[PDB]
Parts: structure tokens; sequence; C-alpha cells
């Protein structure tokens, strides 16, 4: 029984408040972006919608995990627990994939500035849209169609699967940072070349740096302790301290669904002008 | 210079002053009668069942 | 404007040969191209139809899977590969062209080439066949369709190709009157009853007329008596 | 349920659609530039240096195709046909820079720049300013009455201060400092790098447009 | 000398204004049945243009349409009859020819029904110093054009030389032929409209109502017309009255009128505005009847069939919609 929040019970109310705030702000963003009048033209603005809906789904499902064991403790089948834990691994890898896709889009928008409008188009931006969701679904459901075990809250550890998932998400988490660093470098090089050539009146470089350092620090902070302790959990040894840090970092993990859509949908001036 | 241009203007207005005019009520009645006479076959006015789908 | 058909058929049984045709002064890349045959005593029946862009290669119901069509828009050349020639290939072949707007199909006909070998079909019959043309009078042709040629599009299909003693046929009604010098020709239709009418005869008005009995993919409207004699 | 004729009348429409789609993508790889300078400032003298009504000119540079539209002798109201040029990448404005001594068509050039820069259709279209005629302007510095047209100006006889003052005066007319951006080159009659400047400017504006569409700006 | 001529012209103006100054149509039309609510829905959507379309013209048989490309349509079943590689369109009454012209200051005539199954230029009429605003086929052999040279022209197709020039300030923006093809009207940017005589070559009448006029169309009767200005006002003028009947304006719209057309029997006046939608006024009444919403940009062109079976509208987005 890994359930030992005995000295820390101030989770339910804060998690509920944070989830409600996330759901309401994501719904407001969707309302101001899903008018289907003019914002549908840009592929990146429907890339953002995928992240928003993934965040809303992760917020609504993740907080539901605790109320099931209050009064009746209905048994049903282990498949229910397995299929509810699988959902948590399918509403965050989808968000990470959406972030990777939008980072690749931004990288293309400067790597080949003249051919960006032709390389990236609506028919070619929807194949990856569905492909990433399907990949997330299948990687979540794979243990159900595979073999089982080294004991999580439900007996669903599969130590090999835990290593595989961390290795799969690591490539995306590294390529996002690489793409953003390359964007910053290319923008700075273009600005310094302009300055050296001599058309006075580096605003774009400074604006891009300010926009991107915040994104990078948020990404490296909110995904740092979780992955660190999950890779520490490699010899099968754990303590009440580890359980407490997981319980307290659950909210850090969930805080992405609150802060990331704010940053992504507020830094762009088109959404603000659309209102 | 400008005298010929002023002339070329002035022959225009003198000619137009001699055209006959009738009361606007008669023209309005004629237009209303024409509009009501052809009101039997007006697909945009009276929808009655080419472009059906 | 001009269609030159080449390829003379004189082969032993069990052989194969090709029939070519070249077009001048066409937007050949945008014209559908048919192929029609006429036996010495028969009408004009399809053997193949080819659409613009090579997406429809409809063949003949009498012989299927043996003949094939090849097309060259840059070369403006349309030709036929024939396989397994039998004894009953002794006909005159023509390479008529057509185009469908939203307009007068079968407008131009080629010269045609001979073929001889050394040694769900609508059919009509009438008591009167090969009526001689009486000088100083008016001739009229009456015909009946087995089914209702009128389609829900409202465009009843009414073709009245005229073949004078000579080389190539003509078009009189493409569905009425086409872009031809004569005017006297008239065509009256009512359900399944059709009538070609001649206002007045002429020295070049004599010929053989062919009927319309086609709705579906095989346009075999060739049922018609030869009024040559 | 279609007829034999109509089934063959749909393939024609499909081929027409294919032709339009293939031809429509060859017009999206060309950059539109609009010449809108003064009539006698040297528009006819700048088209030949790079290489009835509207005249279209085609350039090639670094595997990039440029279309430049010269509305030379339209001689009509500008408010009735300026709608057609919405979406043009940039407007190349040319100024004589030696036409201040007519007393004055220099104020005419200033008024035209003010009218074009503050247009409602061109609220996001960059303007490339060419201050032309360095030869006569630099040769007349000995007895230049430049203070006549510029009562509030005091400066040295060197061309640098006067050129900077006049450039700042033209930049001062801009009211949209957030979207638009005026570029200057100080072109000469015997230059060779005129195409390089416009190429760099169009690359910069296209990169900024891509960034604005992407979401970073 | 010159002041005497100025006084002469001034007293001409005074006498004509006094002669044209009755009754009001808006008050005599009292006690009539309103149309109610008119809500025609879109029936066909036409794709293919990748641009802002600028002009169109219905066919003679009310089934064919014409819209750097010139597209022939099929309003019944959506098919592209032919595409031909501009501010004007014209479809000949016989259906043999089409016309196009724009900022190039020339108008081109294209022949449709020919041998070899191709469309080629038949005539390239030139002689204007300006931009063409409208072109209409008077006959199969005669065409009239109004441009920005403040003048109109009546041409001759067989020999490209101009037959007649009409002069008498500002750019002429619109053009409309009478049902009997014997009269002719044109509205200019000087806030004026003029009725001419094609046979004579001389102006017949002038009407002044203000801003530039960029839309005009004859009534089906042929004794009145409707104009649409840029001051968000539409007006109706009568040839036999030389006055203005009503203003088709509302306090909530401050958007100019881009195109104007009537319907058969002259009861519904359809005005394509620049406020992303068209409006359907009751030509005999001062109140709006219906709104044709569904366009995502400025509506440029508008047309109504000869039998009044469908209404085709186009806008600055490349989609041309056929409503019924
Ligand atoms: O049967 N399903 O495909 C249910 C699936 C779902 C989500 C949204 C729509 O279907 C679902 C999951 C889930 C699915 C696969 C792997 C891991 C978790 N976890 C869930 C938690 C709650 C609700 C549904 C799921």
């Amino acid at each position: 029984m890994v359930l030992n929040p005995s000295q820390q019970l101030a989770i339910a109310v804060l998690s509920l408040t944070l989830g409600t705030f996330t759901v309401l702000e994501n719904l407001l963003v969707l309302c101001v972006i899903l008018h289907s009048r003019s914002l549908r033209c840009r592929p990146s603005y429907h890339f953002i919608g995928s992240l928003a809906v993934a965040d809303l789904l992760g917020s609504v499902i993740f907080v539901y995990s605790f109320i099931d064991f209050h009064v009746f403790h209905r048994k049903d089948s282990r498949n229910v627990f397995l299929f509810k834990l699988g959902g948590v691994t399918a509403s965050f890898t989808a968000s990470v994939g959406s972030l990777f896709l939008t980072a690749i889009d931004r990288y293309i928008s400067i790597h080949r500035p003249l051919a960006y409008k032709r390389i990236v188009t609506r028919p070619k931006a929807v194949v990856a849209f569905c492909l990433m969701w399907t990949i997330a679904i299948v990687i979540a459901v794979l243990p159900l169609l595979g073999w089982n075990c080294c004991s999580d809250i439900f007996p669903h550890i599969d130590e090999t699967y835990l290593m595989f998932w961390i290795g799969v998400t690591s490539v995306l988490l590294l390529f996002i940072v690489y793409a953003y660093m390359y964007i910053l470098w290319k923008a700075h090089s273009h600005a310094v070349r302009m300055i050296q050539r001599g058309t006075q009146k580096a605003r774009m470089d400074i604006r891009l740096a300010k926009t991107l350092v915040l994104i990078l620090v948020v990404l490296i902070i909110c995904w740092g302790p979780l992955l660190a302790i999950m890779v520490y959990d490699v010899f099968g040894k754990m303590n009440k301290l580890i359980k407490t840090v997981f319980a307290f970092c659950s909210m850090l993990c969930l805080l992405n669904s609150t802060v990331n859509p704010i940053i992504y949908a507020l830094r762009s001036k088109d959404l603000r002008h659309a209102f | 210079a400008s005298i010929a241009q002023a002339r070329k203007l002035v022959e225009q207005l003198k000619m137009e002053a001699n055209i006959d005019r009738i009361k606007v009520s008669k023209a309005a009645a004629d237009l209303m009668a024409y509009c009501e006479a052809h009101a039997k076959e007006d697909p945009l006015l009276t929808p009655v069942p080419p472009f059906r789908e | 404007v001009q269609l030159v058909e080449s390829g003379g058929g004189l082969v032993q049984p069990g052989g194969s040969r090709k029939l070519s045709c070249s077009a001048s002064g066409f937007a050949f890349s945008s014209f559908g191209m048919h192929w029609v045959r006429q036996a010495p005593e028969k009408g004009l029946e399809w053997v193949a139809y080819i659409s613009s862009g090579s997406g429809t290669i409809y063949y003949a119901d009498t012989v299927k899977g043996r003949f094939t069509i090849s097309r060259d828009d840059p070369k403006n050349t349309l030709f036929l590969q024939m396989t397994s020639l039998r004894s009953e290939d002794t006909a005159m072949y023509y390479c008529v062209r057509s185009i469908y707007y939203y307009s007068s199909p079968f407008d131009f006909w080629g010269q045609g080439t001979t073929l001889t070998v050394s040694s769900s079909d609508i059919v009509m019959t009438q008591a009167t066949s090969s009526v001689p043309v009486t000088p100083g009078e008016s001739v009229s042709i009456s015909c009946r369709s087995s089914k209702s040629l009128l389609h829900s599009n409202g465009n009843t299909y009414l073709y009245w190709f005229l073949q004078r003693p000579g080389q190539s046929p003509q078009l009189l009604i493409y569905r009425n009157l086409a872009s031809g010098v004569p005017d006297r020709f008239s065509g009256s239709g009512s359900g399944t009853a059709f009538t070609l009418t001649i206002s007045r005869l002429e020295a070049e008005d004599v010929g053989v007329y062919y009927c319309m009995q086609h709705l579906e993919y095989p346009l075999t409207f060739g049922a018609g008596t030869k009024l040559e004699l | 349920t279609l007829s034999a004729e109509d089934k063959a009348a749909v393939e024609r429409s499909k081929m027409i659609d294919r032709n339009l789609r293939e031809d429509g993508e060859k017009a999206a790889r060309e950059v539109k530039l609009l010449l809108l300078g003064a009539g006698e400032s040297g528009k006819s003298t700048i088209v030949k240096q790079m290489k009835t009504g509207i005249v279209e000119t085609h350039f090639t540079f670094k595997d990039l195709h440029f279309k430049m539209f010269d509305v030379g002798g339209q001689r009509s109201e500008r408010k009735k046909w300026i709608h057609c040029f919405e979406g043009v990448t940039a407007i190349i404005f040319c100024v004589a820079l030696s036409d201040y001594d007519l007393v004055n068509r220099m104020h005419e050039s200033m008024k035209l720049f003010d009218s074009i820069c503050n247009n409602k259709w061109f609220t996001d279209t960059s303007i490339i300013l060419f201050l032309n005629k360095k030869d006569l302007f630099e040769e007349k510095i000995k007895k230049s009455p430049l203070t006549i047209c510029y009562p509030e100006y005091a400066g040295s006889n060197t061309y640098e201060e006067a050129a900077a003052y006049i450039q700042c005066q033209f930049e001062d007319l801009n009211k949209r400092k957030d979207t638009k951006e005026i570029y200057t080159h100080f072109t000469c009659a015997t230059d060779t790098k005129n195409v390089q400047f416009v190429f760099d400017a169009v690359t910069d504006v296209i990169i900024k447009n891509n960034l604005k569409d992407c979401g970073l700006f | 000398e010159l002041d005497q001529l100025r006084q002469e012209a001034e007293q001409l103006k005074n006498q004509i204004r006094d002669a044209r100054k009755d009754a009001t149509l808006s008050q005599i039309t009292n006690n009539i049945d309103p149309v109610g609510r008119i809500q025609m829905r879109t029936r066909r959507t036409l794709r293919g243009h990748l641009a802002k379309i600028y002009a169109m013209h219905w066919g003679t048989d009310s089934r064919l349409l014409v819209s750097g490309k010139l597209i022939i349509w099929d309003s019944y079943t959506t098919n592209k009859v032919h595409a031909i590689p501009v501010m004007t369109c014209a479809y000949a009454p016989s259906g043999n020819y089409v016309a196009c012209g724009g900022l190039d200051n020339i108008c081109s005539i294209y022949n449709l029904k020919t041998r070899e199954g191709n469309v080629r230029v038949s005539r390239e009429l030139a002689g204007h110093t300006g931009y063409l605003s409208c072109c209409r086929f008077l006959d199969d052999n005669q065409i009239v054009t109004s441009s920005g040279d403040t003048t109109c022209a009546l041409w001759d197709i067989e020999t490209g030389q101009q037959t007649t020039t009409f002069t008498g300030t500002g750019d002429v923006m619109s053009l409309s032929l009478a049902p009997d093809t014997r009269l002719f009207v044109s509205g200019a940017c000087d806030a004026s409209a003029k009725l001419w005589d094609v046979r004579e070559g001389m102006c017949r009448q002038t009407f002044t109502g203000e801003s530039d006029i960029n839309a005009i169309c004859f009534f089906p009767n042929g004794n009145a017309f409707a104009t649409g200005s840029d001051d968000a006002t539409c007006r109706l003028f009568d040839l036999r009255a030389d006055q203005e009947l009503m203003t088709y304006s509302h306090d909530n719209i401050i958007c100019g009128i881009t195109s104007v057309s009537f319907s058969k029997s002259g009861r519904l006046l359809l005005a394509g505005y620049d406020d992303f939608n068209c409006n359907v006024w009751d030509a005999l009444k001062a109140d709006r009847a219906g709104v044709l919403a569904g366009h995502d940009n400025r509506v440029s062109c508008l047309g109504v069939t000869d039998d009044g079976m469908a209404v085709a509208t186009g806008s600055w987005d490349s989609f041309l919609k056929i409503w019924n």
C-alpha cells in the first residue's frame, strides 16, 4: 500500500482550485480561438488548440484519482484501475508532442523563411495532428496488450516500460530546447548582420530572447524533479520521503496545464487582437 | 483660351432646359403599376417549388 | 479541320497490325476520341472511346480485351493495337472526335481505313428498308426507340449522321442542327418517336441515314438500313 | 446516376481544376514590389539601373523572382485603384533630394510620402525610401540655399549633416512605428548595390512576417 | 466678359432647378403590402479562384456564368466549362463572345464557339488614357466602355476604330444599358450621373444628388435607374422626372455601396456593400427586407438572372456563391 499521505492532507482543495482555474482559462482561450472565422488559417494556432485540449483533459482526469476510495470502495475490475492510470500517461505525452511539433514549426519558420508558407500547410499539418494523438494512445495502451510485473499504487509497474517512456520523452524534451536555441542564434545572427551592413532603425533579437528564456526555464523546471526522481527510482528502492515528494510534485506537474497555455496564447498578439 | 472652354460648357445647359418634364406622381404610379403587374412570376419574391437540392 | 487515318488491313488469319491517325489544327489534348467501324452492309457502331487525359478507355462489347488504344498529345497521334484478328474483320474504320461542354459530339470524322482478312443491345426492325429517293419530292425518315431516350437531364440523344457515296460521313443532328451549311434538315422528337425531315431535295442531299438508339456506355446506334441502293 | 455525357463532362472540370491549382502555385513564389515615387524624381532612371498604364517588370536575383509594378502615367484618382495593391510586399518610394529649390515640388514629395505612409490599406506594408541624386546635391554644396526650404535648420556645409537632417525629416512623418518600417539607401546614379539593398529589405520583411504569423511576435 | 458668362450659367442652373422643382414616392406608396422577411439560403458554392474576384456577368440563358483568369461556370451543376488566361466582365447576348478590361487601358474580346475547341482573342480595343471601369456588349458587333478618362466610348468590333466618344471632371465608375439597347447611363466620381444617346453621340440628361458614385443599374422598365454612392446611401432616379426619389440608408451602416442590381419585376433591390455582406432592400419601400450574410470579406460583384431564379454574389474572398 503506497497510500501514505498521513502527515500531508492539504492537497485536495488546492488541486481542485488549480484544476478549476485551468479548465476555465483553457475554455476561455478555446472560445476566443475557436470562432472558426479567421483564426483557423494559421496551422500553428490549431497546433496550440491541441495543447489546450490536452491540458484540459489532463486537468479533469488527474484530480479525479482520489475520490474513488472514500465511501463504498466499489471493486469492479483491475482493468478499470489499469485503464485509468493509462490515461495519465496519454494526456501528457500528447502535450509534449504538441510542444515538439510547434517547436519544429517555429524552427522551420526561420530556417527556410521564403518556403515556410509552402512547406507547412493545412493538409500536411493535420497528418501529424492525428499521428501524435494515436502514438500517445498506443504507447499508453501497450501495457494492457502486453505483459505485467516493482509495484505502483496499482500493480502496474513494468520497470522496463518506465525506462522506455523516460527515454522516449527525453528526445522530445531535448529537441524542443535545441530548436529554441537555434531560433535564438539565427535571429541574433540576422540582427548583427543587419547592424554590420548598416541600416540603423536589435529589437527582434531582444524580444525573441525575452520570449524564449521564459519558455525554456518553465519547461526545464516543471519537468525536472519528476524525471529526476523517476530515474532515481531504478533500483526499486523508495521511502516515505519519496512518496511525499511525489505527492507534492504532482501539483508541479499539473501546473503546466495552467502556465504553459497562458504563455503560449498570450505572447502572440493575434489572439489578443482577435479578442 | 478659357473663353472657348466656357462656351463649350455653356451650350450644354441651354439645351437641357428645353426638355419636357411631367409630374413625378405619374412616373411613380407607372413604376408601381409595372412592379405589381409582373408580380405573378417572381421566384425571389414568392418562393414556390432548377436549384433544388 | 483535318484527320489523317493510316494503316491498311490485309493480313493472314491469326495476325495483328496497327491503325494510326494524326490530327491537325486541334486542341487534341482536350478532345475525346472515338473509333467507329462500318461493315460493307451494316451501320456505324462503336469499337472504343477514349477521354481527355486517358482516364476512360471504354471498349467494344462485341470484342473486349483484344483491342487497345494509345494516345500521344505531344505528337497529336491516336492509334489502335489489334490482337488476334479473326475472319470477321472486313470493315471501314473511322476516328471521329468529340467534346462535351456544359457541345456537339461527333462533329468531325476522319477518312477511315479498310480492314480485310484473307480466307443489353437495342435492335430495331421495320417493314420499309432502303427507300429510294424520289426526285422532285420530299423524303422523311421515321424511327422509334425501344426505351425512352429522354433522360432526367432533359437532353434526349438524337444523332442523324449522313453518309454520302464517297469517303467520309457528316453530322446532321448532334442531340439539334450542327454548324453545317445546309438548313433544310429538321429533327422532331416526341418521347420514343423521332422523325428526320427534309424541306427540299438537292443533288447532294442523297445519302444514307443512321439512327439513334444509345443511352449507356455502349453507344451502338448503328442499327439502320443502307439507302445506297 | 449521371449520364454518359455528364460523366465525361466532369473529367473536363477536374482537368480545369488541376490546371488552375498547378498554375496558382507558380504565382505564390514571386514577390510583389510597387513603385510609387514622384513622376520626375527618377522612376524611369531607376528601372534600367536594376536590370498607357501599369507597366510590369520582372527581375531575378539569388533564385528569387521579383515583380515590380510602375504606375507611370495613370493620371487618375489614386483612391479608386489603390485597392488592387493590397498585400504587396513593399513599396519602393523614390525622392529626388535635389528638388527643394523650385522656389516647390519637394513639399509635393513630402505630401505624397505622408499620404502613402499613413494609408489605411498600407498600414502593414513596408516602405523603402531611395534618396536619389547625390551627384548634383553634393556638387552644389558650395552655394546650396538649403536653409531656404528649412527655416528651422542650422548646420555645417558638409553634406552629412544636411543629409541626416532631411532623412530624419522624412522618417518623422511616419505614425505607425510598431508595424511599418522605412528603409533608406541614399542611391547614386552609378551604384551597383541597389538590388542588394532591396533584396536584404525584402528578406527582413518576409522573416518578420513569418515570425508574426508563427506567434512569437 | 467672363463674369457675364458665369451669371448666364448660374441662371441656367437656377432655371433648371426651378423647373425640376410635386409628390413623394415614399408617401404615395403608403398602404401597400410589405414583402416581410426574405432569407434566401446559399444553393451553390463555387471554388477555384485564388484571388479577390472583381466582376462577373450572368449568361443569356440564365445558366452560364463568367468570373488573371477568366472562368466560365455552370450554375446548375458545378462544372468549369472553360478557363481563359481586371475590373470588368461582359458576356455577349448571343453567348459567342466575352470581354475583359482593367488597368491596362485596353479591352479584349474573346471568342468562345470556334473550331479547334479553343478560345482566342478576337479584338484588342485601345484608345483610352486611363483605367476601364465597365464594359457592356451593345450588340454582337458593338461594345460600349466607360473608363477613368472622364469619357465613355462606343466602339465597333469588326474595325477597332472608335465610333463615338461621349464627354462631359472625374472618373466614370459604372455603366448600364437600357432594356431596349437604345439609351445609356453612366455615373462618375464627381457625384453625378448622365443619360446619353448612343445613336446621336451627345449627352441627354444629368442628375446630381455626396461622394463618388461607383454603382448604377437600370430598372427592368427602362425609365428609371438606381445608383450607389460611397456615403453609405443608395438612391433612385427617374428619367422622365429628372429628380431623386428616395435614399436607401440606415443609421447603423456607415459603409459604402460596392455593387447594385435589381430583380425581375423591379421589386427587390440587392446592394452588395463593403461591410462583409449584401442587403436586400424593397425598391418601393424605405425599409430593409433581408440580409445576405455568409461572405468573409468585401462583396465586390452581384448579379441576378434574366428569369430571376437565382442571385449570384462574389466577394474579395475567392468564393462565388449562388443563392436562391
Ligand atoms: O477506451 N478508451 O479509449 C478510453 C480512453 C479515452 C480517453 C478519452 C476518450 O477515451 C481513456 C484512457 C486511456 C486510454 C489508453 C491508454 C491510457 C489511458 N484513459 C481514460 C480516462 C478517462 C476516460 C477515458 C480514458
